[PDB]
């Protein structure tokens, strides 16, 4: 029961803070990338 | 040899301190009992005086005059120079957002830059206090 | 120094020859890094981290640390029961 | 000719180690353990508070975790076989991206027109202008690799001298003197390698600074 | 000026209030000089002058 | 030696950021 | 050269702003002193 | 399994670096870790400041883990045991 | 064989890109000094300094450009 | 005959982060000696300090991308 | 080999630029202190930071055509 | 080929820590005239010095990084 | 192969014109604050900064003098 | 050829040594005005120049090491 | 080939030139703005600013005497 | 193929002396604004300047003669 804790900040900073699907693009991405090179 | 006084009162008079900061107009300043020969004018602000003992004085004083000649003799003449006890905070928070308020309200460049005199006086004020 | 570190020397020769203690083992533990020196551990960038590190921790403690448990104490907690 | 190896091991115990350095009781007396840390996270909150001074300071309840986990898991690698989970391009990458990102789009959600506006400097020679927008995009974009390599490149090479000094020091079987010296140097590098600190500072203030910007 | 209770002194002190008058050799020695702090400083001098005058 | 993969390491560092904010948010001035 | 100066405002102007400034800073038991060395007593003939 | 884990992080806590809290607030200020840090069966640990025992004994444990760890890669110089 | 020079070649022009920064590190804290003084920030002073600052970053990246132009 | 043109073309590349060195210390240093004129650092004293650095610094992380595509 | 001779020299030849660069930092902030100091801007204040950022643009691209010239 | 490819790299490389030694050197002595002016050394003018420092410090061996990846 | 050092020699020499760009915006700079401290701008402040321009510019040409002879 | 190798880096790494010199020169001229301003020998003014060209000098000196570290 | 050595050394050796037109360029601007704040033209001010002109440029000419030396 | 080697690398070691007079001129240029600052120049503030170009000068000579051992 600890999301209960931090769900307020959660969805108050993540509106733009989760967007670490640009970092997973990013990553599948270049890993992609090296697989093509490997 | 510091000579610090007021047009009517006298704080120090030919005291070895050998150390003072003084508020400048175009910034700050420390003596050291051998500063280079200079002629400072005074800025809105405290001149903390530090003695050549351990102890040392904090004093708000208006513009002035920080005079060091070749040798240690030092005249400091501040207009308005009081210790920071005598101010009252919350009147230093007071003014500091009234005369914030009417900077805008003196339309003409000569009249919103002494308003901006008083601001940066109660700005250093706050400081101070 | 010197002089503490000879009356030292006695009283462990004095512990040495007898007991006065349950078995010590201080002697354990050096015997236990001799071994480990001898057989596990590897002599290779030790002395870059493993003593420098080190060394630099124990300064810190035996120095500012001290007046460090002052400043939580004396300092922390006086100042909220103050309040 | 010995060769360096920032190996990677099972990531997750170590990475959440530092985690655990910082214990949280509810009490109104800490445990003078906890004290320390509480008063650093206030003196830092304010430091980091007094710039923004904006309804961005929620940020700031989360910058302030961003901080103590960088300075943490830094500080805990100048141990004699410490791993520095910030030694990995992996994290600090995963870490740069994501908040530039929440940054920006910060700045995008709320004055949008003149989040993008600020790439104006309030006017500027227009003959320039271009030139000027140009090199100020690319350095917005630039900003995140930037912040990561800040971080990777020196957390890295830190270890990297503390290693080649110590291999020297190991492989100096000559005068004992030298080896002597270089020890000295060995541990007056270490006291300036406990300055990772300033680079987490440096990484924080600079991402606050980047908030504030744009919000 | 004052000299004591029975007698007193009619003096005279000149007043550089002029900028270019302000510089002379002496002030080579003297640090930050400039032209504008060196023409407030004699303006307060001025008004000091006026005013140890008047007491 | 040199960093490459880039799989478990950027992923363990959110939850210990959970972690992290869960624990500092319990402390207060 | 400021914003007070070469815009209108003489330096003895600068100082009568901040040492108002100042006494008004006072508290109202040191506010007699700041009257006292407060001078409006002359006044100009043309 | 975890829960006994989750006792011993916590008897770890009260031991080193510890209303009710009361309690907890004496045996902090005992300091038992600070009495022995290096346990009971040893003397002290090298740091003698700070009350500082606890967190020692964590960083220790931490640093011959990560030698655990380290030990595959690194190789001895001599089969015969060092000096 | 020309490949490598042209790396080598590319290594060696990308340098020039130094002195950009030097002169845009002297730039702003010269620009730093100089508001120490006088209050002005939102004035022709900090319009000069991202003119100086454009002026370096321009020629550091038209070096750059060439050494990647030696590259291709 | 490629993969040693590639270190040294990176060897040489790596050199043009020098300038920025000299900048990042000429304007902090322009940063203390501002703030001892001055004590406003909490303003655009320090923001532009800042500043500076920020765009500073990007000739020497561009002189060392420039290394690395060269190495790799 | 004769190609690869001109790669390396113009790559090692543009590197000159770097100091065109640094001077025009220096000429730029100068510029700000001295117009932070007295404001009398729109009079030659502005005419010395021309002639002197021309002039180092003029020894850069004197830097430049040796460069071309090694190339061609 | 290759070793000889690899110690010119690093020799070139690790001149670029030449600009950080530079900027550290600026940053220092600016702190003691910071220091001359006004005599507040425990404050900022001392914290931000080590700022710097340490800032040129990490422009340094983030360089010399890559010099020792050339090495190994 | 002698034809082959004639570019890479060339190259190598042309950096010295660097510091000839930065001295020449230092003297040009100073003119500038010099100008700001003292209007005395006509007199032996901008002889001596046309001095100090010209000079640097000769140890510049006098460097690229060997280039030229290098190169023929 | 790898004795060539590490004349040629020997050559290439002493060069970052020396370019620390500019830090200390740095270091010492900011002393100069700082004892100009505020005459005090005895007080921190020594102390910091000593520390500044310290760190400008060990930034040298492990350059110097790297070099080293090319000859053996 | 040792020919081509010789001349490629001595476009290397030819770069060490370029920091003493950046010193004397530096010292000359020192010299403007010294005499801008004071008066004193003939005093130690100018000698010994022609005393670092030599000092510097000697160092320079020193060096281009090396590089002449691996020339011939 | 040694002794081109040896060229090479005392060539590129004799780049080093530009540090020393950047160094030499900017101590010098210090030394300069101080005496223009204050007349104590004849006190302490030369035996200042004097130690500064000893000690700059002496790591530039330092350069030099590892150029002239690399030579040798």
């Amino acid at each position: 029961f600890q999301f209960t804790g931090i769900k307020k900040y959660f969805n108050s900073y993540t509106l733009t803070g989760r967007m670490n699907c640009v970092l997973a693009t990013y990553g599948g991405i270049a890993l992609l990338v090296l697989y093509f090179k490997l | 040899s510091f000579t610090f006084a007021s047009p009517t009162q006298v704080f120090f008079n030919g005291a070895n301190v050998r150390q003072v900061d003084v508020p400048t107009q175009t910034g700050a300043f420390g003596i050291l009992a051998s500063h280079v020969p200079t002629l400072q004018v005074l800025r809105p602000g405290l001149v903390v005086v530090h003695a050549e003992d351990g102890t040392t004085s904090k004093y708000f004083v208006s513009s002035g005059s920080v005079t060091v000649n070749a040798d240690s003799s030092v005249q400091l003449l501040a207009e308005e120079a009081v210790t920071l006890d005598m101010l009252d905070p919350g009147v230093a928070k007071a003014n500091l957002e009234k005369a914030q308020s009417e900077l805008l309200g003196a339309a003409d460049e000569a009249s919103r830059a002494e308003i901006q005199i008083r601001i940066e006086a109660n700005e250093a004020l706050v400081k101070a206090l | 120094r010197l002089g503490l570190i000879p009356e030292e020397f006695f009283q462990f020769l004095y512990p040495k020859t007898g007991v006065t203690g349950p078995y010590v083992l201080g002697t354990g533990l050096i015997l236990y890094l001799l071994s480990k020196e001898i057989y596990v551990i590897t002599a290779e960038t030790f002395s870059a981290i493993s003593t420098i590190g080190v060394l630099v921790y124990i300064v810190k403690k035996y120095g500012a640390s001290i007046g460090a448990f002052a400043d939580k104490l004396n300092e922390q907690k006086i100042a909220q029961l103050e309040e | 000719i010995a060769p360096t190896m920032m190996g990677l091991p099972i990531v997750t115990l170590i990475i959440m180690f530092p985690s655990l350095l910082f214990p949280t009781p509810k009490r109104l007396i800490n445990n003078r353990t906890i004290s320390i840390q509480q008063w650093l996270i206030q003196l830092t909150s304010k430091q980091m508070m007094a710039i923004h001074n904006q309804k961005g300071q929620t940020w700031s309840l989360m910058l302030m975790s961003l901080i103590m986990f960088i300075g943490s898991t830094n500080i805990l690698g100048l141990l004699p076989h410490s791993f520095t989970p910030t030694t990995q391009l992996s994290m600090n990458l995963g870490m740069a991206i994501p908040l530039w990102s929440a940054t920006v789009f910060t700045g995008f959600r709320y004055k949008t027109k003149t989040s993008l506006a600020h790439f104006l400097p309030q006017g500027t020679p227009a003959l320039l202008i271009p030139m000027l927008v140009i090199i100020e995009t690319i350095s917005l974009f630039i900003q995140p690799v930037a912040l990561a390599v800040r971080l990777t490149a020196n957390i890295t090479a830190g270890h990297l001298l503390i290693h080649l000094i110590g291999g020297a020091t190991l492989a100096l079987l000559n005068i004992n003197t030298m080896t002597a010296f270089i020890t000295f140097t060995i541990l007056i590098l270490l006291t300036i390698l406990e300055f990772a600190v300033a680079l987490i500072q440096a990484y924080v203030f600079t991402l606050l600074v980047s908030l504030y910007l744009h919000d | 000026r004052f000299r004591s209770v029975i007698s007193y002194k009619t003096e005279e002190k000149p007043i550089f209030s002029l900028d270019t008058v302000a510089s002379a050799e002496s002030m080579s020695i003297y640090d930050d000089i400039d032209a504008d702090v060196l023409r407030n400083y004699q303006e307060y001098s001025l008004a000091n002058i006026i005013y140890y005058s008047l007491k | 030696d040199t960093s490459t993969w880039f799989i478990t390491i950027t992923s363990m560092i959110m939850t210990l950021f959970i972690l992290f904010q869960l624990k500092i948010s319990n402390y207060s001035y | 050269v400021a914003y007070w100066r070469q815009a209108g405002l003489s330096y003895i102007r600068y100082s009568q702003i901040c040492a108002k400034a100042v006494r008004d800073a006072l508290k109202a038991e040191f506010k007699a002193n700041a009257e006292k060395t407060s001078g409006s007593n002359v006044k100009i003939v043309k | 399994a975890s829960v006994v884990p989750l006792k011993d992080r916590r008897l770890l806590e009260v031991k080193l670096g510890e209303i009710l809290m009361r309690d907890f607030t004496p045996s902090g200020i005992a300091g038992a870790f600070q009495r022995g840090y290096y346990r009971y069966y040893n003397k002290y640990v090298n740091v003698k400041k700070g009350s500082v025992a606890g967190l020692s004994m964590v960083l220790a444990a931490y640093v011959v883990f990560n030698y655990c760890r380290s030990y595959k890669e690194l190789k001895h110089e001599r089969l015969r045991k060092y000096h | 064989i020309d490949t490598a020079a042209k790396f080598i070649g590319a290594g060696a022009a990308t340098v020039g890109v130094a002195g950009s920064g030097a002169g845009i590190g002297t730039v702003f804290g010269s620009l730093i000094i100089g508001y120490a003084r006088n209050p002005s920030l939102k004035q022709q002073l900090f319009s000069y300094a991202i003119l100086g600052f454009a002026l370096s970053e321009a020629m550091g990246l038209f070096c750059l450009m060439v050494a990647f132009l030696i590259l291709f």
